[PDB]
């Protein structure tokens, strides 16, 4: 009816701005931190599409896991996670960050960075390329557009 | 065969105390900082229009996984066990057994992509030209079982990309 | 008085802002989250009360655009480079004394 | 045989030293128009 | 009818500050061989808009305050001091046109260093007070050199009325008798506002913007956008002060367009500082303060003292 229109359209505000003004921040372990700061380079250029390079921890919205996740290092990252502000999305860069990678059978490494945080994109690479990263990136966006937040609490 | 960075005495008369003290008073180095920014803010800048424009690549690229076919429509992979006999991080698991009309095929033919790290000894290994990596590096997933490809998905990605896939080979396969 | 509303709307829609800026994010019922003397500086101090001290120098120095206007210029002339000077000695006291160092 | 290589004068020749070109005026220059311009400023 | 003029004030000046992070992001773009936010909207004009909505729905971040009514008060007072030192600036006319608006300026920016305080003394972090009184000290600092060169300044204008210093201006810019002043006013200025080369606490060179800290913080939105309201309002009076531009009493539209390309071209020359050098080190900067640039001001506040009186020039008091 009425109300469902006024709430469709209240998600579409705001789903647009949280895809088009996200704040990244990065875990840059290991070499996908590279290939992320080229995803960052003037080639591809994140900040084009409102995504800021070197956003602040405390206000970011993605945490990019980009890198091997240790053992050592797991509950840093899980500290992280919890200090960021909801809605808070996780893009998992990389093979060591997705399942463990080349690193997989390690004794020290943990077999993908979704047994400590929630994962919304897996992005494939050994380093997936800056321009397979924004591709992630761009997913990420078109997941954050079908968010139906208030229709859903409409529906309830 | 060696030089020495930073071993120059500078001249102590009036001409280039007065140009050191002016630099230093007149901010001439910092001016000329301003003007290499300025110089590069009327460039073109280098900044490619993803999606719409692609980064260059070669056919060489080492993308996502596919399982390729003779130009009759069978498969390529006789089972050989190469691929998982050489990759680096064991992504590859196979199973085999002899089909129907008796050949010797695969039953299984999984390619973990988490634990991949795309680096090529597969398709270099393979004696038949079976597995190829690709030129997709957009496969991007949503869940992580989505990347944890069986045969039927390796298939699919070869029957989708082959029409590239069998190009690329063509543009590469003297070198190898 | 066009001042004090002035003033007063300014405060208001810094007020309104501000308030703005902590309630509307909590229209959103978020995941209610569960899970889990400071060291001296001696310098920090001083640099603070230097500022003070010349700041009241400064104090005795903003009537000069009025007092070059005065008919006794060679006595306000004298007064105004000593109270220039004496700001220029504390900073030279402040020097020579190690007291602007690791703040220098 | 067909393999990539340089063509048969070689390549062209190849910078790779410093060209900091020294742009700007002399030290005497400098100030004498910063003096210049103080002095139009009082006149 | 005046409530009109307040609010055709206060909404530009926060629309202004809603622009210049898409100029100050696209500017740094193209000066980084790259481009600025083209995506959002037509051009990036749609990019303010949707960071703002963003930053309103927000979660408050993690932590909780060690004083909840300083933990209020900082960004009240910063917006409203952001706010309040437009009203006296003649662009050609001021809002309030006040015999002593330069004073005014003057005092309410020295005020301005109590919400940089009270949010360190809200957040619960030991380290993040720390930054704070660091943050104090810079400002404090700086606002020394300002104070003294507005005098050595105003030496030429007769009064501290604003609107005298467009009549002051009529026949040369003021840059011209006071280019060392107005190159310390420009740099201290600039390290009055916290921007770069000399932003230590949105950097390094800084004891608790180290990732994983603790210190809940305020809504960030407020402090940036009173931050952004100072820059354009410092370089809207650098403007005024040294580059005063030509005013037609019929025709008052020239002077704003005038000061405007003028203000605009001085904030986009903060912007082109900031993505041209590395920062200053703390005790660097302090050094350029109180070693470099307080003899130079104290020796041309002598020179501004002495010089109208040697040249028969002193400026009249109404
Ligand atoms: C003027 C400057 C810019 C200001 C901001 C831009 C203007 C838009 C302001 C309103 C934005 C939309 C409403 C707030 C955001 C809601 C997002 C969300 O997740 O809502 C879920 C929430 C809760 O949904 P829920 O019940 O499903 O909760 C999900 C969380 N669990 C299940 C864990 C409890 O929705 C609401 O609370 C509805 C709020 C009112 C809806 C809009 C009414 C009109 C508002 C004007
Ligand atoms: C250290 C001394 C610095 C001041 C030197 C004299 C400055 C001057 O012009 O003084 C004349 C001024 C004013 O003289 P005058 O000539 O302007 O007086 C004319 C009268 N009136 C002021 C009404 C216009 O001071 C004096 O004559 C007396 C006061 C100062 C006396 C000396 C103080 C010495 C302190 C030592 C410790
Ligand atoms: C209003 C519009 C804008 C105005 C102009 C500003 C735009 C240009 C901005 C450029 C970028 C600057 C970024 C920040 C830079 C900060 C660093 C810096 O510059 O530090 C300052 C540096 C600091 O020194 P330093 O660190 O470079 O040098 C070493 C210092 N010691 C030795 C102490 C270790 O220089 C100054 O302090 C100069 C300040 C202004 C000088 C004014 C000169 C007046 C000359 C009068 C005549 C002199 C001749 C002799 C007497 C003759 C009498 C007749
Ligand atoms: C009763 C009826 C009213 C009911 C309540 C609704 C009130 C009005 C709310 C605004 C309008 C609602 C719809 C919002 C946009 C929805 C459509 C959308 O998202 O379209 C996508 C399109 C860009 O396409 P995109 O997916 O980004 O593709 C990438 C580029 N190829 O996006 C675009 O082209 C740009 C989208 C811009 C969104 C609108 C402009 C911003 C919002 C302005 C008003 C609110 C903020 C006011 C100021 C706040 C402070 C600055
Ligand atoms: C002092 C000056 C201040 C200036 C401030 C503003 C600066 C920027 C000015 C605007 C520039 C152009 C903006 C264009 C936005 C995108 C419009 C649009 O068409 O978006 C597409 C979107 C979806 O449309 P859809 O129906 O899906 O179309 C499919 C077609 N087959 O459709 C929608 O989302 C619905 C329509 C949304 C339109 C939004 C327009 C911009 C609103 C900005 C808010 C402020 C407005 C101005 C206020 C001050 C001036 C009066
Ligand atoms: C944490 C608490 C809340 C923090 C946020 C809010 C407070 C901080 C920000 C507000 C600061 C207010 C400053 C107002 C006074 C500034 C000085 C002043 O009045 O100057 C203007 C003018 C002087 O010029 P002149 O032309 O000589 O005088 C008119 C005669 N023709 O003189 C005039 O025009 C005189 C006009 C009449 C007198 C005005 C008096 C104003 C009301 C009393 C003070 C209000 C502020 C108290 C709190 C301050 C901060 C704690
Ligand atoms: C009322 C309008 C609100 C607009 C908010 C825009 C905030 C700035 C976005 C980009 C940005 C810049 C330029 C920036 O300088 C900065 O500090 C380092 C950020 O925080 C990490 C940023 O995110
Ligand atoms: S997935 Fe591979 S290339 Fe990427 S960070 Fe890990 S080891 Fe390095
Ligand atoms: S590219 Fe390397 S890691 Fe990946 S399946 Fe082939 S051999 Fe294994
Ligand atoms: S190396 Fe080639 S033919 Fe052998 S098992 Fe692997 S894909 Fe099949």
């Amino acid at each position: 009816s009425r109300g469902e229109y006024v709430v469709a359209k209240l998600d579409d505000l705001i789903n647009w701005a949280r895809r088009s003004s996200l704040w990244p921040m990065t875990f840059g372990l290991a070499c996908c931190a590279v290939e992320m700061m080229h995803m960052a380079a003037p080639r591809y250029d994140m900040d084009r599409f409102g995504v800021v390079f070197r956003a602040s921890p405390r206000q970011s919205d993605v945490m990019i896991v980009a890198g091997t996740l240790t053992n050592k290092m797991a509950p840093a990252l899980r500290k992280v996670y919890d200090q960021m502000p909801e809605p808070r999305y996780v893009v998992s860069m990389g093979s060591c960050a997705n399942g463990g990678g080349y690193y997989h059978y390690s004794y020290s490494v943990v077999r993908g960075c979704d047994r400590i945080v929630p994962v919304d994109i897996y992005v494939p690479g050994c380093p997936p390329t800056a321009e397979a990263l924004l591709y992630g990136i761009l997913q990420l966006q078109k997941k954050i557009k079908r968010e139906k937040r208030l229709r859903i609490w409409y529906r309830r | 065969t060696y030089k020495y960075v930073n071993l120059r005495e500078p001249s102590m008369d009036m001409k280039s105390v007065t140009d050191r003290a002016a630099q230093t008073l007149l901010w001439t180095e910092l001016i000329r900082g301003l003007g290499m920014t300025l110089s590069y803010l009327f460039r073109e800048p280098a900044t490619i229009n993803y999606p719409f424009e692609k980064g260059p690549l070669s056919p060489r690229f080492r993308g996502e996984h596919a399982l390729r076919r003779y130009p009759s429509g069978e498969e390529r992979c006789i089972a050989c066990k190469l691929c998982e006999a050489v990759c680096p991080a064991q992504a590859i698991t196979i199973e085999a057994e002899p089909r129907a009309d008796g050949s010797r095929r695969t039953t299984r033919y999984d390619i973990d992509m988490t634990k991949c790290i795309y680096c090529g000894f597969c398709q270099e290994a393979c004696p038949v030209d079976a597995i190829v990596e690709g030129p997709n590096f957009e496969f991007s997933t949503e869940t992580h079982e989505e990347l944890l490809y069986n045969k039927e998905k390796l298939l699919n990605n070869g029957d989708k990309w082959e029409a590239e896939i069998a190009a690329n080979i063509q543009a590469d396969y003297l070198y190898r | 008085m066009n001042l004090m509303i002035t003033l007063l709307t300014n405060f208001t829609l810094a007020t309104l802002l501000v308030t703005i800026a902590f309630w509307l994010p909590q229209l959103n019922v978020y995941s209610e989250k569960t899970s889990p003397r400071l060291p001296f500086s001696m310098k920090f101090f001083l640099v603070a009360i230097t500022f003070l001290l010349f700041d009241l120098e400064i104090a005795l120095l903003l009537p000069l655009p009025w007092a070059s206007q005065t008919t006794n210029l060679n006595t306000m002339l004298t007064m105004a480079l000593l109270l220039i000077f004496l700001l220029a000695v504390s900073l030279a006291y402040e020097w020579t004394q190690k007291g602007l160092e690791w703040t220098e | 045989v067909k393999q990539d290589m340089p063509p048969v004068g070689g390549y062209g020749p190849i910078d790779y030293k410093r060209n900091l070109p020294r742009r700007g005026l002399s030290g005497y220059s400098m100030f004498a128009v910063g003096i210049g311009a103080l002095l139009f400023g009082y006149w | 009818m005046f409530m009109i003029n307040v609010l055709t004030l206060i909404i530009p000046i926060l629309l202004a500050v809603a622009f210049l992070t898409l100029v100050e992001r696209k500017v740094l773009g193209y000066m980084q061989f790259r481009k600025g936010p083209n995506v959002v909207g037509p051009y990036g004009l749609l990019q303010p808009i949707a960071d703002a909505i963003k930053l309103f729905i927000k979660e408050p971040l993690r932590p909780a305050t060690s004083s909840i009514s300083m933990f209020i008060l900082a960004p009240i007072l910063a917006l409203t001091l952001a706010l309040t030192m437009w009203i006296p600036l003649p662009m050609p006319y001021p809002l309030i046109n006040m015999n002593l608006g330069v004073l005014f300026m003057l005092a309410m920016s020295s005020l301005a260093v109590y919400s940089i305080l009270w949010s360190g003394w809200a957040s619960n972090s030991k380290y993040a007070l720390i930054g704070a009184l660091r943050a104090v000290a810079q400002t404090i600092s700086y606002e020394v050199t300002l104070a003294i060169i507005l005098l050595s300044v105003l030496l030429m204008n007769g009064s501290f009325t604003l609107s005298t210093l467009i009549i002051t201006q009529e026949q040369v810019w003021l840059i011209f008798p006071a280019w060392p002043l107005a190159m310390m006013w420009f740099i201290s200025t600039l390290a009055e506002t916290n921007r770069a080369p000399f932003d230590l606490t949105e950097g390094e060179s800084e004891l608790v913007s180290g990732f994983n800290v603790e210190y809940a913080a305020g809504p960030f939105a407020l402090f940036f956008m009173a931050e952004y309201a100072n820059i354009i309002m410092m370089n809207i009076f650098t403007t005024t002060l040294f580059l005063g531009a030509f005013h037609n009493p019929y025709m008052p539209e020239l002077y704003t367009i005038n000061f405007t390309i003028k203000s605009l071209l001085l904030s986009i020359t903060f912007l082109w500082i900031r993505a041209s050098y590395p920062r200053f080190r703390y005790d660097q900067l302090m050094h350029l303060l109180w070693k470099n640039f307080l003899p130079l001001t104290l020796a041309l506040c002598m020179w501004h003292v002495s010089l109208p009186i040697l040249l028969s020039s002193i400026p009249p008091q109404t």
